[PDB]
RNA sequence: AUCGAGAG
DNA sequence: ACTCTCGATG
């Protein structure tokens, strides 16, 4: 769920494709980015996993996409999980593109404000 | 469905209440219970000829059934009989039996007022049976003295499940009383000629419900009818071999006792007769009293087919006699639809 | 509720012992025309006689349960007007803690008998992890 | 009366009295499960 | 459990901030206000988003398995 | 569950034209278009543009219900005046003024800092 | 959102508002009588044994047990237990199915010896639970 | 309550109640909650242990007979004193897999 | 069912969702909000019964 | 197959006619290990 | 002076674990010395599985007072904890 | 558009109760019976009907639905075919299907008989109060 | 079968 | 003297 909210680099997805429309099985190059994480507990401290850890493993063929957003000062990004001593976390991820209207994890946005007539001479509110 | 029956369908318009003659109980049944054995017999899967004979009804999914066949879907049950030792009382007209008893005289046989009486005139004018009898009951119960043979008429009480006399009643004592009460004095107490009589109120030998009735998954009611069969071996074991005075008593209240506590077993009596688990114990009379009953919970109101439940919710854009149905439900729920040159089509398209 | 609690149940005996070393005539010694004013003692619903002068008495009671002498879980009742005096060590009997009201400050009226010291020493066993409610009851 | 409070009682009294039932009652053919002569089922419809 | 990765009510990340707003907690020793201002925690979802998420994760590493 | 899937909102479903034009059978010169897989960010934008042409007598929107993504729009124009057309110039107009708003965007945005 | 009904905002949901895990276990145990008679654990085929489920038992491993990971849904067989009553057909199907309303994945299947010393098996399968129409707040 | 019924109440059920006639029972002792495995070792067993293979946490009563014996199993209520929960610390019941 | 309007026929509309939706004007009848509560639904099986309800 | 300890990490492959106990621990609790066939998740 | 108040709270009692253990401890036990008396007048073998399998059912089934459904504490006096929310 | 009227907005403390929908919702078309009263089964686990209650039938008489109130009584539930004697009127009937031999020991019939639809629930009551020593004798004529 | 908790 | 839903134990 929470690797379905991380905020990926959608720069050029306009040149990517849905893997609805692609011609391909499942998915491929033209229409997904395929990204791995492993992730294991090395010293007797917690161990946490971050969404740097995320790698790219698909072929990008030149468009920028997939990378994942950081903001984060430290440069590590949303914190995914976290590990214990021997804990270990192996996946991998296809990332593919979509509207936020299907899922809001690809809402581009977050708080959009919107304000008219901030004197309401238009009267459209009885206070 | 079924299967097609060459007798005509009808519907059902009388129903005629009444008692059950040992002389019809006997002749009803097909087939006599011997042996208080269920079923396996010296580790045998089958049907002893005693208790759960497949006369009755065969219970292993089979296609024979009493030469009758029809498997066991189709063939309903097939009454049995046992043959008491002595008779006993039916315990839901422990009450109406000691009425009677109040209402004619011992040895005799004949009601204590006639119409030379000016009471009993009136009494005996009432055509509503109940009625009657409760007006006499309460203008007869006072006759100590007595047609003729006058004896005394003893003061009889209720004691367990046996009557007393104040000047101990018998079963077979008020059993030959109650068979010479004739015809006559049957239509002035409210029973009827041919339907229902004070002799067979008392039980002298009992029909036994088929398998249909105490399935095995054994049922209560087998228990229970082993053990009226028990107390009835055991009872007749203790009379022709050596019968003691104060032993084959308690052998003839313990069979009064199982058979009276077979049909009902929530008594003033506390001896509630337990079972082997503990429980107290099934009767028939448990088995029909609501709300859980049979009338009220299987009868007035049961279990369908076609029906669902779900939580409800408000939809201001449906119309007021419409239903928001789930799709889930709307493919399980189903009506049959005849095929018709009208929609012969839209069916095709649906199967 | 949050603080209420069931009575263990303890032994009456020595509390019966301290009351007949005490003050308390026997009821088998008790002659109800030359002392009609005589407090009957109870215990646990058994009437052990009665006693006169029963201030002193009450005090006393109260006193060492609040020292812990005697359990604080055995409940104590005083009745003034009917001339009774009720000591219940029953066990399955629901109590609760409240503070005590007690006007022994001379400098002022009808204080509490805990002070912002006995606060600031429970504030310093918790930010600590030794004075704990034990202290508080004893 | 045997579908209301004092049930097996009834059927006794009832077995004992020998008592006719007309079947026209509503929870008799409920029992029964038929037609009962209720609003629907008030009258008879024939072909002429 | 663990910080949620986005804001329910609006979405914006939230899940990257949840140390920081430690350190800004502890390190700084600011109140809770502050250290979620400084954040960029502006709207008081996101700020409740941070501020009312308790972090179940530390007791659930405690277990050996 | 029950739940239907997400795409449904947007995707079109098996034979299911993206609109449908019926004739009104209320008053004459009018229609009713059914858009599919649409919601309100359409309907009413349309709508609001359909009221600026002043040789339109009606235009109205509504969603009929909102578990289902579609909208119907009755629109009745004046006698020598296809409702079709109105529908056209209206979504033109829509697409000019959005363009010049982005082109104006685009000179505002490349006139700043930070 | 009248009559005590209420409206909430699906994007959030979306986000992860009032979502939630349901665990459920399912225990069995190996029988046993007088005369060595014992059930055991495996994956009976359809022609070994009575009765049988209409689900399929094909997510069961060699140990009659799921493999922790996989997916259930329907009517699938969690647990495969025969019980004994040559001769064709010679065992009872003693299977335990996944629930007929629910679904989900296989969380954790933990196998132990009782107290008596009889193999039983506790399968936990887990669901995550997603704020639905129709659901109580 | 069920610290006063081990220390207190038991005893006095057992001594104050029961004499035969000769064999007179004396003290009670209450044991830590251990399991007889059908192995036939007998082991200590633990809250986590005894939820998950469906045994049952109790103890041990033994009494001593005059003129030592094993009179059957009481079930203790956890955190109690012949519990191992009371005298652990949070890491203790961290490692027992017992929630703090 | 305490009178003859909590047994009431209505005209099914498939939706989608776990859930049966009805009117808000219906609400008194059955007296029922949306607090939880369950409701029931049985279904005809012949042209006579479902004339019945209909029509009735 | 094989099953892992609960209280210990180990890595037991006894298949039937074993179960009970662990290799080197003491304890009779064991679970099941993960299956190979992975299993995809819809990141929503 | 006026009626005395039944439902007067001072005036009732709560019994918890200890005194329905000990209760039905003081059955078991004196069940166990019972057949203890019977082993000793048919003649160290001591049936300890009275007090367990006793215990055990009373708290499993909820049913206080061994196997006999004549108990008034047919109440469920021991009920399966609730693990739904730890205040519940 | 702005709103007329402003709305109270803001946090609130709420709680997910533990009953669901998919949890609840049931729905049965012909399933299990069971085999005493030969009708539908409890509970929705166990794929079972809903119990047409006393209340319900109540309902449908005070609408006057008869005919609905008769196929939720039978063909929802349990419809059974049974053969009565035309003169005790009792189910002595040993009808020997697919050989036309309806026999009846007790009364010698073998040409008088007839074939009645009821409920197996009330067969069940007129077999239990045959053996309680009492005669539900169905005829079917007035 | 019984019992316990819960839903309107 | 209304419908449901689960759990427990024999
Ligand atoms: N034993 C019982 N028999 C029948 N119905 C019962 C019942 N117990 C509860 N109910 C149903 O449960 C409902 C409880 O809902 P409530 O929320 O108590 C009504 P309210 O909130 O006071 O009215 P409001 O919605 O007008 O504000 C009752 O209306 C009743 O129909
Ligand atoms: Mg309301
Ligand atoms: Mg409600
Ligand atoms: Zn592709
Ligand atoms: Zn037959
Ligand atoms: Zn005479
Ligand atoms: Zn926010
Ligand atoms: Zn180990
Ligand atoms: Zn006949």
């Amino acid at each position: 769920h929470r690797l379905g909210l991380i905020p990926l680099q959608s720069m050029d997805i306009e040149q990517l494709e849905y893997s609805r429309d692609c011609f391909c099985e499942d998915h491929c190059d033209k229409c997904s980015v395929v990204l791995t994480l492993q992730a294991f507990g090395e010293s007797e401290s917690t161990t946490n996993v971050y969404s740097k850890d995320l790698v790219i493993v698909s072929n990008l063929m030149g468009r920028n996409i997939g990378h994942p957003i950081i903001q984060d000062k430290e440069g590590n990004g949303v914190l995914i999980c976290k590990l214990r001593k021997g804990q270990e976390l192996k996946l991998t991820c296809v990332a593919k593109k979509g509207i936020a209207k299907e899922h809001a994890k690809w809402g581009p946005a977050a708080a959009i404000e919107f304000e008219y007539d901030p004197w309401n001479k238009l009267k459209h509110t009885d206070y | 469905g079924q299967q097609y029956s060459s007798a005509p369908l009808r519907t059902v318009k009388e129903v005629q209440f009444g008692l059950f003659s040992p002389e019809e109980v006997r002749a009803i049944s097909v087939a006599k219970i011997r042996f208080p054995e269920t079923m396996d017999e010296t580790q045998t899967r089958a049907k002893i000829g005693g208790l759960n004979d497949p006369r009755l009804g065969s219970i292993d999914r089979n296609l024979k059934c009493q030469t009758c066949q029809e498997g066991m879907n189709e063939c309903p049950g097939h009454f049995g009989h046992i043959d008491l030792a002595k008779p006993v009382f039916h315990v839901g007209f422990i009450a109406k039996i000691k009425k009677v008893c109040e209402c004619v005289c011992m040895h005799c046989g004949k009601l204590l007022l006639d119409e030379h009486n000016e009471l009993m005139r009136q009494a005996l004018a009432i055509k509503d049976s109940k009625k009657r009898f409760a007006a006499i009951w309460t203008l007869c119960k006072t006759k100590m003295v007595c047609g003729g043979c006058g004896n005394t008429q003893p003061t009889i009480r209720k004691d367990g499940l046996k009557l007393v006399g104040s000047w101990v009643l018998s079963t077979e004592e008020i059993l030959n009383i109650f068979k010479h009460i004739s015809v006559k004095d049957f239509t002035s107490l409210g029973f009827n000629e041919v339907f229902s009589r004070p002799e067979w109120m008392i039980l002298t030998c009992l029909p036994v419900p088929p398998p249909p009735v105490r399935p095995s998954i054994e049922d209560d009611l087998t228990f229970k009818l082993a053990d009226i069969l028990k107390a009835n071996i055991s009872l007749e074991t203790l009379e022709h071999n050596g019968a003691p005075h104060h032993a084959i008593e308690e052998a003839e209240s313990l069979l009064q006792f199982h058979v009276a506590t077979y049909m009902d077993n929530d008594i003033a009596g506390q001896p509630q007769a337990l079972q082997k688990s503990g429980r107290p114990v099934k009767s028939i009379r448990a088995r029909l009293k609501g709300k859980e009953g049979r009338i009220r919970g299987n009868l007035m109101g049961k279990r369908v087919d076609f029906s669902a439940r779900t939580v409800i919710s408000g939809d201001p854009n449906l119309e007021l006699d419409q239903v928001g149905v789930p799709k889930s439900i709307a493919k399980t729920l189903t009506y049959p639809e005849v095929v018709t040159p009208y929609n012969i089509d839209r069916l095709t398209q649906l199967v | 509720s949050l603080m209420s609690c069931i009575s263990v149940g303890t032994d009456p005996m020595p509390i019966i012992t301290f009351l007949s070393e005490w003050g308390m005539e026997p009821l088998e010694d008790y002659v109800p025309h030359q002392s009609p004013d005589a407090t009957r003692v109870f215990v646990n619903g058994v009437w052990h006689g009665v006693h006169r002068n029963p201030a002193r008495l009450m005090e006393t009671l109260r006193t060492l349960r609040r020292k812990g002498d005697i359990n604080p879980e055995v409940s104590m009742i005083r009745d003034i007007r009917e001339k009774e005096l009720k000591i219940f060590t029953d066990a399955g009997r629901v109590y609760r803690p409240l503070f005590i009201v007690e006007d022994d400050e001379s400098l002022g009226h009808k204080e509490l008998k805990v002070r912002k010291g006995h606060i600031a020493k429970l504030m310093a066993t918790e930010y600590q992890d030794e004075y704990t409610w034990s202290s508080l009851l004893n | 009366r045997c579908s209301f409070e004092e049930t097996v009682e009834i059927l006794f009294e009832a077995g004992a009295s020998a008592e006719l039932d007309d079947c026209r009652g509503v929870s008799e053919n409920v029992i029964l499960g038929q037609m009962a002569p209720i609003g629907t089922g008030a009258f008879d419809v024939m072909i002429d | 459990m663990i910080v949620p990765v986005r804001c329910f009510s609006c979405g914006k990340v939230v899940g990257d901030k949840w140390e920081s707003y430690l350190n800004l907690l502890q390190e700084d020793e600011l109140d809770e206000g502050t250290a979620l201002s400084r954040l960029g925690l502006k709207r008081y979802c996101c700020r409740r988003m941070i501020l009312t998420h308790v972090d179940l994760i530390e007791k659930f590493l405690r277990y050996n398995p | 569950m029950n739940a239907p899937d997400r795409f449904e909102l947007f995707l079109l479903g098996e034979g299911e034209s993206k609109l449908k034009i019926d004739p009104d059978t209320k008053a004459p010169n009018a229609v009713v278009i059914t858009f599919e897989k649409e919601d309100h960010t359409l309907g009413n934008l349309i709508r609001a543009e359909l009221l600026n042409d002043r040789k339109v007598l009606f235009a109205a929107y509504k969603v009929e219900h909102p578990f289902f993504a579609r909208f119907k729009l009755r629109i009745q124009t004046t006698e020598g005046y296809d409702p079709k057309d109105a529908l056209k110039n209206a979504c033109n107009s829509i697409i000019n003024k959005l363009g010049a708003l982005k082109t104006n965007f685009e000179t505002e945005w490349n006139l700043q800092t930070l | 959102n009248q009559e005590d009904s209420m409206i909430m905002n699906q994007s959030s949901i979306d986000r992860g508002l009032f979502r939630s895990l349901f665990f459920r276990s399912y225990m069995d145990q190996e029988k046993k009588y007088g005369m060595s008679i014992t059930e055991t654990f495996e994956k009976p085929q359809r022609t070994n044994t009575l009765r049988m489920k209409h689900g399929t038992y094909d997510k069961l491993d060699d140990d009659g047990l799921i493999a922790p990971g996989v997916r259930v849904s329907g009517e699938d067989v969690i647990i495969g237990k025969t019980t004994p009553i040559t001769a064709y057909h010679s065992k009872r199907d003693a299977s335990t199915p996944l629930r007929s309303t629910e679904n989900g994945i296989v969380d954790q299947v933990l196998v132990t010896t009782n107290q008596d010393g009889l193999k039983f098996v506790k399968v936990r399968v887990r669901t995550t639970k997603i704020p639905q129409i129709g659901d109580k707040f | 309550s069920f610290n006063q019924f081990v220390d207190y109440t038991l005893q006095d059920i057992i001594c104050e109640d029961s004499t035969l006639i000769e064999i007179s029972f004396g003290k009670i002792y209450v044991t830590k909650p251990m399991v007889n495995e059908s192995d036939g070792v007998t082991h200590a067993l633990y809250p986590q242990e005894a939820r998950l293979r469906n045994l049952t946490y109790s103890s041990g009563l033994f009494v001593d007979v005059k003129k030592k014996v094993f009179i059957g199993r009481l079930p203790i209520m956890l955190r109690s004193k012949n519990c191992y929960l009371s005298e652990a610390t949070e890491s203790d019941l961290y490692k027992l897999k017992e929630c703090p | 069912s305490l009178h003859k309007m909590s047994m009431m026929a209505h005209r099914v509309k498939v939706i989608p969702y776990s859930t049966f939706r009805l009117n808000l004007s219906v609400t008194s009848p059955y007296n029922a909000d949306f607090d939880g509560d369950e409701m029931n639904l049985h279904v005809p099986q012949s042209e006579e019964t479902r004339a019945e309800l209909s029509q009735l | 197959l094989k099953y892992i300890c609960a209280e210990c990490s180990s890595k037991l492959s006894l298949s039937r006619t074993d179960a009970v106990r662990c290799k080197d621990c003491g304890h009779r609790i064991l679970l099941k290990a993960r299956t190979k066939r992975l299993v995809q998740f819809e990141a929503r | 002076k006026d009626q005395d108040d039944r439902d007067h709270f001072g005036k009732k009692r709560l019994d918890l674990a200890g005194p329905l253990l000990a209760q039905l401890f003081k059955t078991l036990f004196k069940k166990l010395t019972k057949d203890i008396f019977r082993y000793m007048q048919r003649t160290l073998a001591i049936n300890a599985k009275t007090i367990t399998s006793g215990l055990k059912y009373a708290l499993a089934t909820g049913n206080w007072g061994e196997q006999k459904k004549a108990m008034s504490s047919r109440a469920g006096v021991s009920q399966v904890l609730n693990r739904y929310t730890y205040s519940s | 558009k702005k709103l007329m009227a402003q709305i109270f907005f803001g946090p609130t403390y709420y709680q997910r109760l533990r009953h669901m929908v998919d949890d609840k919702i049931h729905a049965r078309a012909r399933g299990p019976m069971q085999v005493l009263t030969r009708q539908p089964v409890e509970g929705r686990s166990r794929d079972g009907g809903l119990r047409f209650g006393e209340m319900e039938r109540d309902c449908m008489i005070a609408h006057g639905a008869a005919s609905f109130l008769k196929e939720r009584l039978m063909e929802a539930s349990d419809a059974f075919r049974v053969h009565i004697c035309g003169i005790c009127g009792l189910m002595t009937v040993i009808a020997k299907l697919n050989h036309n031999q309806f026999e009846c020991k007790g009364c010698d019939n073998k040409i008088d008989i007839y074939q009645i639809h009821i409920p197996y629930a009330a067969k069940l009551l007129f077999q239990e109060l045959m053996a309680m020593n009492i005669t539900p004798r169905l005829y079917t004529d007035r």
